[PDB]
């Protein structure tokens, strides 16, 4: 009682049920080092202006 | 006006210049430390982007 599949039936996703646990760490990844400590705060103006030699402002 | 005005103005000018000198030395040290080990906002040299890595399943399983 076998029925041959149609033109576009064997070429689709299947959603197979399994009991094997999902591998939580594929590629055997390392620690992924933490990023730089981003600075937060209010943007105050530059102290005493540009501080470029004799320019006061 | 009198000697006290010039005296206090000189004190204020000296305080401004001393703080500016301290900040310039601090800026030099901060820049040197950041470029020696880039961990602050400055001297952040680029890196290939994550958002153009294809994470879809491939034709070959061993990827």
């Amino acid at each position: 009682g076998w029925v041959r599949p149609d033109l576009g039936q064997l070429s689709k996703v299947t959603k197979v049920k399994t009991d094997r646990p999902l591998p939580e760490n594929p590629y055997h990844s390392r620690a992924r080092p933490e990023p730089n400590p981003v600075i937060e705060g209010d943007l105050k103006p530059a102290k005493h202006g540009t501080r470029f030699f004799f320019w006061t402002v | 006006d009198g000697p006290e005005k010039n005296y206090e103005k000189t004190l204020a000018i000296l305080q401004i210049e001393s703080e500016k000198a301290e900040l310039r030395l601090k800026e030099q040290e901060v820049r040197r430390l950041m470029r020696a080990r880039g961990d602050g906002p400055w001297y952040q040299f680029p890196t290939p982007e994550k958002e153009f890595i294809d994470h879809s399943p491939k034709a070959t399983p061993d990827n």
